[PDB]
RNA sequence: CGUGGAAGUCUGUUAGAGUUGGUGUCCUACAAUACCCUCUCGUGAUCUAUGUGUAGGGGUGAAAGGCCCAUCGAGUCCGGCA
RNA sequence: GCGAAAGCCAAGGCCUGUCGGGAGCAACCAACGUUAGGGAAUUCGGCAAGUUAGUCCCGUACCUUCGGAAGAAGGGAUGCC
RNA sequence: GGUCUUAAGGUAGCGUAGUACCUUGCCGCAUCAGUAGCGGCUUGCAUGAAUGGAUUAACCAGAGCUUCACUGUCCCAACGUUGGGCCCGGUGAACUGUACAUUCCAGUGCGGAGUCUGGAGACACCCAGGGGGAAGCAAAGACCCUAUGGA
RNA sequence: CGAGUGGCUUGCUACUUCGAUGUCGGUUCCCUCCAUCCUGCCCGUGCAGAAGCGGGCAAGGGUGAGGUUGUUCGCCUAUUAAAGGAGGUCGUGAGCUGGGUUUAGACCGUCGUGAGACAGGUCGGCUGCUAUCUACUGGGUGUGUAGGUGUCUGACAAGAACGACCGUAUAGUACGAGAGGAACUACGGUUGGUGGCCACUGGUGUACCGGUUGUUCGAGAGAGCACGUGCCGGGUAGCCACGCCACACGGGGUAAGAGCUGAACGCAUCUAAGCUCGAAACCCACUUGGAAAAGAGACACCGCCGAGGUCCCGCGUACAAGACGCGGUCGAUAGACUCGGGGUGUGCGCGUCGAGGUAACGAGACGUUAAGCCCACGAGCACUAACAGACCAA
């Protein structure tokens, strides 16, 4: 599909889908960016992401 | 009372020493049912990628739904059945009676062989037929070999020679089928014996691990709790009881781990092809870019990239064949992420 | 049991504390057993998503505490795998107390549930709010 | 509330003294009692250098039969003694 | 920096806690780092390791010989310009 | 028993205790489950008043148990780091050695044999390993008894 | 009541060791016994079914996790198909542990005039050694069979390479008044074991990139030290499990058992001859090893004056030495260069904005700049280095 974080055109058969306290669903194209949200960082805030560039 | 526990590691693949021929040698060939045909082919492990298919299982509810499946890429360019060996049945099993060769050889077959200069095919052939006429012809196998040179990723040009059995038709019929193949140049492809969807038996020599301890080699526990600080960590409890006053060869011990022959069963051929369809971005790590003859074998395959893997129609199949599965997507995504 | 439809990695072991996601009055649950599980010498019997585990009420109402009740693991932290390789994990490992006939002991099911749990314990499914 | 600055007071690898655990390292050792981490005391019945006194059935001992030159339920040497 | 504390650096001293060379350097051992999920299930026993941690502020129970308990607990704060 | 020995005949308290044999005492607490720990009961095999009894704030590298927190202690192991370990130059010991000795399986024997009996097995040499055996090596057993021994 | 087998308890004996054969419990690791707890095939029933009760064959595999106690034992909990028992110097301390017993210190109860005692309790209290032989795990060198290469054979050897469970349909059916409630078969999954692999998830990653604290090189740039990364973040290749892949049926011969034909005994009889069937157990099947199998093997080709091999040189699909594999110009083997594929996260310098400040000064933001820096991978590229040549050999 597509990463619910950075915005990369996600590769089929490769990935992680995340549910939350609320119950939403945020996908991840990699734990590289997964661990960015653990650091409070945003996709737009972080230049290196498809969102911010 | 001390709970029960299965012994650490299997005793079947013993002794666990380095293999003699890095080139696998099947010790059991398929039964003679169909038409005359060679019973196996070979290639070279390239790497791994996944693929998406449409469920073939008529029993699974997933039947018709897409499904992501891992696959080992194996470049399987055309080999050359350079000869035909005959076996006579003697009171001491089978013994090579005689072989029949050719003229057209591969330009570099002499890198490993002492290529023939003066062979008498027609005569040798006679010997086989007179033996069949007598009712002593056992089974018919074809001395075969590969063109490593064809595969660029593989540095070796010096061909890998291995014999393969031919069966199917009646002794006579398959005998001729053999000669026919051989009486050309022996060139044949994987599609000359396989078809996507068929389960095969891939045999290979495992990855080289060198000497390793019991823990790694035989899967034995590490010292636990307080026992892991006194100066013992990956060493086992003991080598046996007081009596027998000896060390039984069944106790997990340090030794050569890896580089063993393994015959991995029921490997389904997910797709046979040719071209750069399975290659990866940047290239298969520590191998290279694929382009040409090959096979996408479902799951893992014994051995490291560049090693000669050998195929064979499944001697002990469990399910029924689902020829040509619908391969929707083959991953081209880089293997450096 | 009816094939889950996904490959898990039991995020919990025996004695592990999970949240009882429902309105039974039970807050904390202690995994005690795993219906249909026989381990091997020296191993913490592993409990995972989509397992009918025996459980003990750790925290809860005076009437509920110290009770040995059955439950179905609804959520867990360690990822599971779906047919398309994609992984899925939960904000927390939790379970729903179920009964003799495997029907929820409460009426409300707090938080999400897995679409794999549904298959097996549909009575729990036809109660689930969010089904991921 | 401030001043004052008491104490066999506190924290402390200040110097210094001690030595709980790892039953870790070592165990033909670096060492015939060692190394490392941890740990205790640390203005007092405190620690310490030098000088000096008590000597063997005797000293000395906040007492463990501890210590009195690697020797202690009675030192060490030589003699009785072959 | 509270400091005769740590860490860093002078003055000064030294490369003599005095054998070297080679192998991405295997097994195994000593020291040690990091380990997803779970979290004492380990063990005689949390042994080992870890957690906590400086300073300021709010706040602090039972009991008490009123001396103490007490840094109880608990909560917040913390850089730079 | 409703005094007798031998003077008196256990009082306050404390009590299944570092004392309680029975004993994992009964009850409760606590845990899924607690020979553990705490409380209570207590006839205490064989508690008890300076042979001090009870009580206790504070103190403790003292003994036992519970909770929160933490974690490779464990589930169940992985990868890494540094010094060894391995090959090479150089230096260069010691423990041990009646003899023979490629062993295994049984048997036998002072009843716990590489060496005897019968079988089986076994081409020689060398490298690394973890230590099953040599009732391995290291100490004329501390245990036990004996001696017209010692202190 | 009588007859026995065992050698696990206990007891008896005093043969064996006192110039020493290390204790209990535990742990780890391997082999075994069957008097079988489970799993397979069976007989009986107070056998409708279902769930049982008793018995037979059977040792393939399994027989798990926890609470108190040092416990062995045992008690208790929850799972299970079941959570069987015993032997191996009460297997295993030149393996570990050291909780109990059983030193030297000490307390309590008891006894004792006393020293002191205890087949009472309690706190504390140490674990040596560089492997000669032999044994087994793996790795080499030689001799034998008697030039070389490649391919085989298969006496023999190993395996548990598989074990078990749940669910679906069968079927709310057989059966039963009902309650309750199957099977054959075919399917899906789980668990334990097993061998292999790394596309994906996960861990590591003291390669690397980034933030940042202290201090030192004046500042800036850029750098060293802070344990063998200062700490924090991310982290590729690789290795890995917590990831992923694969692990029969069927045949053949029996056991217990069901039977067939059948006599001694005209009948009868599963047995005495003969025969059909029948266990997870046996053989086969499948995997592994295996010309040193002394009957020391087979086939094809090449060569005896030359086949081939060593050396050497460049390197890994190999690796503790040795071994192994590949390449060596008729070349892509390694390095440099350039792409590509990746890691980090936006360079130094400069411009602007910037809370302010008289000004000096200014943390910071922004642009230049998805920038700069980096890679254990792949491609292209013979530029560099695979050069030079030596030797053995029927
Ligand atoms: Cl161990
Ligand atoms: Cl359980
Ligand atoms: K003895
Ligand atoms: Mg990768
Ligand atoms: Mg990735
Ligand atoms: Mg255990
Ligand atoms: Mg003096
Ligand atoms: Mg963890
Ligand atoms: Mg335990
Ligand atoms: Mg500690
Ligand atoms: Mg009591
Ligand atoms: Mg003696
Ligand atoms: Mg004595
Ligand atoms: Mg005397
Ligand atoms: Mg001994
Ligand atoms: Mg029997
Ligand atoms: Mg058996
Ligand atoms: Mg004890
Ligand atoms: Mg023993
Ligand atoms: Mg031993
Ligand atoms: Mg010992
Ligand atoms: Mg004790
Ligand atoms: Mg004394
Ligand atoms: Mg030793
Ligand atoms: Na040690
Ligand atoms: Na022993
Ligand atoms: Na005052
Ligand atoms: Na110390
Ligand atoms: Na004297
Ligand atoms: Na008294
Ligand atoms: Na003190
Ligand atoms: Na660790
Ligand atoms: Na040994
Ligand atoms: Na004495
Ligand atoms: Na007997
Ligand atoms: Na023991
Ligand atoms: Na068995
Ligand atoms: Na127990
Ligand atoms: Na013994
Ligand atoms: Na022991
Ligand atoms: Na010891
Ligand atoms: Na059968
Ligand atoms: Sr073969
Ligand atoms: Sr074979
Ligand atoms: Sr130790
Ligand atoms: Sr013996
Ligand atoms: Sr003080
Ligand atoms: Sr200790
Ligand atoms: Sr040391
Ligand atoms: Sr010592
Ligand atoms: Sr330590
Ligand atoms: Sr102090
Ligand atoms: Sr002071
Ligand atoms: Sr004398
Ligand atoms: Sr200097
Ligand atoms: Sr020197
Ligand atoms: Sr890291
Ligand atoms: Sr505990
Ligand atoms: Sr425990
Ligand atoms: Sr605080
Ligand atoms: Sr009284
Ligand atoms: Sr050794
Ligand atoms: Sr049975
Ligand atoms: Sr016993
Ligand atoms: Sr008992
Ligand atoms: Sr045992
Ligand atoms: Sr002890
Ligand atoms: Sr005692
Ligand atoms: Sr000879
Ligand atoms: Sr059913
Ligand atoms: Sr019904
Ligand atoms: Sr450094
Ligand atoms: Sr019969
Ligand atoms: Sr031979």
């Amino acid at each position: 599909r597509e990463c619910d974080y950075c915005g990369t055109d996600i590769e089929p058969g490769t990935g992680t889908m995340f549910v939350h306290k609320d119950g939403a669903t945020t996908h991840f194209c990699s734990s590289k960016c997964e661990n960015n949200a653990d650091l409070g960082r945003e996709a737009r805030n972080l230049e290196w992401t498809d969102t911010a560039r | 009372p001390q709970p029960s526990r299965p012994r650490k590691g299997s005793l079947g693949f013993g002794p666990r020493k380095r293999s003699t021929s890095e080139t696998p040698r099947f010790n059991s060939w398929p039964s003679d049912d169909g038409q005359p045909g060679v019973q196996g082919f070979a290639g070279y492990k390239a790497g791994m990628t996944h693929v998406v298919l449409v469920n073939d299982e008529p029993n699974s509810p997933r039947e018709g739904m897409e499904e992501t499946v891992p696959v080992t890429v194996i470049e399987t360019p055309p080999m050359r059945a350079v000869a035909l060996r005959a076996y006579e049945d003697t009171p001491y099993g089978q013994r090579p009676l005689t072989e029949v060769w050719t003229d057209e050889f591969h330009s570099e077959l002499d890198r490993t062989l002492d290529v023939p200069e003066d062979h008498d095919p027609d005569a040798a052939e006679e010997q086989i037929r007179d033996a069949h006429e007598a009712g002593d012809l056992g089974d018919l196998r074809l001395i075969t070999h590969t063109v490593p040179d064809a595969v660029p990723s593989v540095p070796k040009k010096k061909p890998d020679v291995m014999e393969t059995r031919v069966g199917g038709g009646s002794v006579s019929d398959r005998l001729d089928h053999a000669l026919d193949i051989v009486e050309d140049g022996g060139e044949h492809a994987m599609n000359d014996i396989f078809r996507a969807g068929e389960y095969a038996d891939v045999a290979g020599v495992t990855k080289g691990k060198g000497t390793q301890g019991p823990v790694k080699r035989w899967g034995v526990q590490k010292r636990k709790g307080k026992h892991a600080r006194q100066g013992w960590r990956r060493r086992i409890g003991n080598l046996g009881p007081w009596n027998p006053s000896r060390v039984r060869s069944t106790v997990p011990q340090q030794g050569q781990t890896g580089y063993h022959q393994r015959t991995e069963l029921n490997k389904r051929l997910i797709d046979i092809g040719e071209g750069d369809e399975p290659t990866v971005d940047g290239g298969f790590v520590n191998y290279g870019e694929v382009d040409g003859p090959y096979t996408l074998v479902k799951g893992s395959v014994p051995g490291p990239d560049k090693r000669l893997v050998r195929f064979r129609p499944a001697v002990r199949p469990n399910d029924q064949p689902r020829l040509d599965p619908e391969v929707r997507y083959v991953s081209n995504e880089s293997n450096q992420g | 049991m009816e094939a889950l439809g996904a490959d898990v990695t039991q995020g919990l072991e025996k004695g592990s504390l999970i949240t009882c996601a429902d309105n039974t009055g039970a807050r904390e649950l202690k995994v005690i057993s795993v219906h249909g599980y026989s381990g091997t010498k020296n191993r913490h019997p592993k409990a995972g998503l989509g397992d009918k585990i025996t459980v003990s009420v750790t925290k809860g109402t005076p009437e509920m505490r110290r009770q040995v009740l059955e439950a179905v693991v609804v959520r867990q932290r360690k990822p599971i795998r779906r047919p398309d390789g994609t992984r899925v994990k939960f904000e927390d490992n939790a379970a729903v107390i179920v009964d003799e006939n495997e029907d929820p002991r409460g009426t409300e099911l707090k938080g999400p549930i897995a679409r794999e749990v549904a298959q097996r314990f549909g009575s729990v499914a036809s109660a689930a709010t969010m089904i991921v």
